[PDB]
């Protein structure tokens, strides 16, 4: 099967990503793609967005690997 | 259910490659009855095997 | 169809005298079919015995035969 | 209580009613026997170590020849002896003991030495009924050589059983050349005038040691006849056969091939994988074209004479 | 308590006396019965008891017993006990072929082989242990594997080489 | 005090099988820092069970052709995936590598005996130094199977089969594999 | 219906372990012999004639006749073990040996083994040649 992910979000993707989100216990681009069917590239950049909103805490940051954790 | 084992001796190393090792076994009950076992593997003296079955007998196919 | 052995009978075989043991076994017999006595099919069979099934302080490598 | 080497090969674990228990050093450390080490890894501490003394030791050699088995005992078996004579002098009255004890008192009889006298299952009633096989101060020895020397002082001991000793039933070798006697039961050849003169000879010791020895009087052992053959050359060579006259002529180094001299462990159960269910025939080796059989294999052949009828077609080593 | 008793020659009563510890611990213990061997009539006689386990304990027992009276060795015979399905088959030597004189004498020959030779090979590829008796011939081991332990053992003594015998048992030894 | 990575401690991690605990590195006299130690540890038999168990994920995990000697690469994706584990759990990660390790590797196996030709198997014991070796590569391998060819990391998906072979799960690609290989051999006994 | 016996007393019969090299017979009898309690031949179990004269066939006959007979009261069996004899082999073959220890596990009380084989004195020509047969 095909997977033709958005490149953009939608007005309901954007609330998944505001809302649900920053429960995950473990948060990362893959995963987010995973859940919300999402390029790499626009997931990796909304987890800048909920750290730049304060959403979001960040443990480790690599080339290759961004983790990030509900808040607390 | 699911025994235990103490390696007491190696005898051997038997299969058709040289694969097995024949092996004698206390077991962990500290029954005296030691019933012997081919393991898969290597193996030393003092080691402690997971046996589903003690009852292999010496019995040739 | 016929079931053979409710149509028997049961007789018991007892020794002479000489021995101690008497009573040492069975012997299926036909009934009386009408025609055929059931005594008359018993009348001549023979026995195989052992010693010690017949006499108890003795040593069996030996037999005996005996006719009802 | 004197330890002995057999006592722990049968495995005879018995430090709880006897507590005076000495030993030698020498005597568990030359056993071969791996449960033994076993046995000396948990259980001796009660037990002590102990030597007896040079003025001990040559008392008990005196009467040893006398009692006729100073060659028949080994070396370490001399001094357990000894280890015994420092106890008795140390706790028993010395005043009950006794040497140099009494003649042969031979009780001549019309059995056969080769009858089975008191062999367990054999019977002339006495089954084995699964329980008697564990049914079949002082000391624990099971070496008659060792039991011998001991009842002649008038010393009880005991063993595995754990009641003293009043019967002592065995066997000896006399030499019926020189009159020789030996304890052992091993060798074939005699000690003193070194020929196949040794026989088969009953004894029966008490505790006081009441020496009576039924020489069989019998004269199927009593007998020349098969005794007269002519012998081949004598022939020196890797694989010559001399026909085994003396105990200690430099016999060629012949030996079974280790994979024919093993037989089969079918007792344990790790046993399933691979070969056929019983062992291999060795048919590769020059072990088997030499034809070399084991000395224990073919010894009803000795016992028949020479001067025989063979069958026609046969051929032993 | 129901028993068994089995008979001994005169050459197979000194094998009983070397090996009266041997044949004596396996019967007594590892079934739980009892052994005697009755000198006033010379037969091995075993019972069971309370300590009797198995139903069956008897009867491989005697099969033991029985093969080592037979002629066999005492370890190759203790699998009897333990093995679900041994078996012996005994033959009569002229069974197969009318030899007599040498040409009996012949037969063993054969069979035997220099040293044991062809004894010690039919035993190998076959999965078999056999003794040899004067007339008698006594094979031990699984039915296929004595059924063609027969084979190898018919053709010996009608005649044949042992080459042609070691080539043809090979031929069924593959299946 | 010794933490590997810094962050993560050794005395939490408790060991439940005593089959497997020789045979089972760090507890206490192990505990080093970093995977990455660099010692001779197959120069003879039976040395290759006194490493660490954190450096035997390390050694199994840079084991494909493309990846064939690149240690530093596999200790970045050893450190990043105990983080996502502790992230999941809670829990100590390296208690959570060792119940994953327990519940992987099989404990009969079969073994082929036979002539040539003939394909009987019949089951044998496994070893307890091959049980954890057949554990690690069969959790390494289930990292390459759903991270082949997909948008997760292996960084991560070695963290989702390290969870959920500790539960003994069905989802786990080392559950399956001793589900079968133990199963298979109780067919052969 | 049968022995009215006390249950320390046992009822005993006679079990005739016919063998051969085709198959192998057994056959409960009575203590004379001339009614026999059933027969259950070594052929008819296994529907392969290769394999006619197996320890197999002889543990399936056995078996379906200490059934019977533990159906009909006989608690115990003489043996009369048999191999073809005359001119051909003499000594019982394993497919007896078979059956023998197959109804000893089965509940009969197993008392005398006896080995009635039709044995010549002397007998007349071998149904071989002079060249041999196989055997
Ligand atoms: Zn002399």
């Amino acid at each position: 099967d095909k997977l033709n992910n958005l490149v953009l979000f939608d007005k309901a993707t954007y609330d998944k990503l505001c809302k649900e989100v920053p429960n995950y216990k473990l948060i990362t681009p893959a995963v987010v793609s995973e859940r919300l069917k999402i390029r790499g590239s626009l997931a990796r950049a909304a987890l800048q967005e909920l750290l730049s909103k304060g959403l979001i805490k960040l443990v480790s940051k690599h080339r290759a690997q961004v983790i990030y954790t509900r808040n607390t | 259910p699911i025994k235990l084992a103490r390696v007491t001796k190696v005898l051997g190393r038997t299969g058709s490659q040289g694969q097995c090792t024949q092996v004698r076994v206390e077991f962990m009950d500290d029954t005296s009855r030691s019933i012997i076992r081919n393991v898969k593997g290597p193996v030393r003296e003092g080691d402690v095997l997971t046996l589903l079955e003690s009852e292999r007998e010496a019995r040739r196919l | 169809v016929v079931d053979p052995f409710s149509k028997k009978d049961w007789y018991d075989v007892k020794a002479p005298a000489m021995f101690n043991i008497r009573n040492i076994g069975k012997t299926l017999v036909t009934r009386t079919q009408g025609t055929k006595i059931a005594s008359d099919g018993l009348k001549g069979r023979v026995f195989e015995v052992s010693l010690a099934d017949l006499q108890n302080d003795e040593v069996a490598f030996r037999k005996f035969k005996l006719i009802t | 209580v004197v330890a002995d080497a057999g006592a722990f090969l049968r495995h005879a674990a018995l430090q709880d009613i006897g507590k005076n228990i000495y030993t030698i050093r020498e005597v568990v450390t030359e056993i071969r026997d791996k449960a033994t080490r076993r046995r000396l890894a948990v259980l001796p501490y009660e037990l002590r170590f102990k030597e007896p003394l040079p003025e001990y030791v040559r008392l008990v050699t005196e009467f040893s020849k006398k009692t006729g088995d100073y060659p028949s005992l080994s070396a370490t078996d001399i001094q357990v002896l000894a280890l015994t004579y420092q106890l008795e002098a140390e706790f028993v009255g010395v005043s009950h003991l006794k040497q140099e004890p009494q003649k042969v008192k031979v009780s001549s009889s019309i059995q056969h030495p080769e009858t089975p006298l008191h062999i367990s299952g054999f019977h002339l009633g006495g089954w084995i009924t699964p329980s008697n096989i564990k049914q079949i101060v002082g000391c624990l020895t099971t070496d008659f050589a060792m039991q011998n020397v001991l009842l002649q002082m008038g010393l009880h001991v005991l063993a595995v059983n754990g009641m003293l000793i009043r019967e002592a039933r065995s066997y000896i070798l006399r030499c019926h050349g020189c009159f020789k006697t030996t304890s052992d039961m091993s060798r074939v050849f005699c000690s003193h005038c070194g020929n196949k003169t040794l026989k088969k000879v009953s004894v029966t010791v008490s505790d006081d040691g009441t020496l009576h020895m039924h020489f069989s009087r019998n004269p199927k052992v009593l007998n020349p006849r098969g005794l007269r053959y002519s012998l081949p050359t004598p022939k020196g060579g890797k694989y010559a056969i001399n026909p085994h006259l003396t105990e200690d002529q430099r016999f060629p180094q012949l030996r079974l091939s280790q994979k024919a001299r093993q037989k089969t462990n079918v007792f344990a159960p790790d046993y399933i994988a691979g070969v056929s269910p019983f062992v291999e025939n060795d048919i590769s080796s020059r072990s088997a074209t030499l034809q070399v059989r084991d000395s224990t294999l073919g010894a009803g052949r000795r016992r028949l004479n020479p001067n025989a009828s063979r069958k026609k077609f046969v051929k032993k080593r | 308590e129901e028993t068994r008793k089995i008979p001994v020659p005169a050459n197979r009563y000194t094998p009983l006396k070397e090996n009266w510890m041997k044949i004596f611990t396996p019967i007594v213990e590892h079934l739980g019965l009892q052994i005697r061997f009755n000198l006033k009539s010379r037969n091995v006689e075993i019972r069971t008891c309370k300590e009797t386990k198995d139903v069956s304990a008897l009867t491989k027992a005697a099969d033991f017993v029985k093969a080592f009276i037979l002629g066999f060795q005492v370890e190759d015979a203790l699998a009897l006990i333990r093995l679900d399905d041994l078996f012996l088959e005994s033959f009569e030597i002229t069974d197969v072929k009318p030899l007599k004189g040498d040409h009996l004498s012949r037969a063993i020959g054969r069979i035997a082989g220099k040293g044991g030779k062809t004894k010690f090979t039919i035993e190998n590829v076959t999965r078999t242990r056999i003794v040899l008796a004067d007339v008698k011939v006594h094979i031990l081991g699984s039915f296929q594997n004595i059924k063609m332990a027969r084979t190898a053992i018919c053709n010996l003594i009608l005649g044949n080489p042992p080459s042609k015998v070691y080539g043809n048992i090979r031929a069924v030894a593959s299946r | 005090d010794i933490k590997l990575f810094g962050k993560w401690s050794t005395d939490d991690v408790q060991i439940n099988d005593i089959s497997l605990q020789d045979y089972i590195a760090v507890k206490e006299k192990y505990a080093k820092y970093l995977p990455h130690s660099a010692g001779r540890y197959a120069a003879k038999r039976f040395r290759k069970a006194q490493c660490p168990i954190v450096e035997r994920l390390t050694n199994s995990m840079m084991m494909h052709g493309r990846n064939n000697g690149k240690k530093l690469m596999t200790v970045r994706i050893v450190k990043h995936a105990f983080e996502i584990i502790h992230l999941l759990t809670g829990e100590n990660p390296l208690q959570v590598l060792v119940n994953a390790i327990i519940n992987s590797g099989p404990r009969e196996d079969s073994t082929r005996i036979g002539r040539a030709g003939t394909v009987r198997r019949q089951a044998v014991d496994v070893s307890p130094l091959r049980r954890v070796n057949q554990a690690i590569w069969l959790l390494c391998t289930g990292a390459r199977e759903a991270a082949f060819r997909n948008i997760k990391t292996i960084a991560e998906c070695l963290a989702d089969e390290l969870i959920n072979a500790a539960k003994g799960s069905s989802n786990s690609y080392a559950i399956k594999k001793k589900d079968e290989l133990e199963r298979v051999a109780k067919s052969n006994r | 219906l049968g022995p009215q016996v006390a249950e320390g007393e046992n009822v005993f019969g006679v079990c005739h372990i016919f063998a051969s090299f085709n198959d192998t017979f057994v056959h409960v009898t009575d203590l004379s012999g001339k009614e026999t309690i059933c027969r259950v031949t070594g052929g008819m179990k296994v529907k392969a004639d290769r394999d006619e004269s197996s320890p197999y066939a002889a543990m399936l006959a056995a078996q379906d006749v200490a059934q019977r007979c533990k159906e009909l009261g006989i608690t115990a069996l003489h043996i009369k073990l048999r191999a073809t004899g005359g001119n051909r082999t003499k000594t019982p073959g394993p497919g007896a040996q078979s059956a023998l220890r197959a109804l000893a596990r089965s509940g009969m009380k197993i008392g005398r083994i006896e080995d009635v084989t039709p044995i010549p004195s002397d007998s007349t020509r071998r149904k071989g040649g002079r060249r041999g047969r196989r055997l």
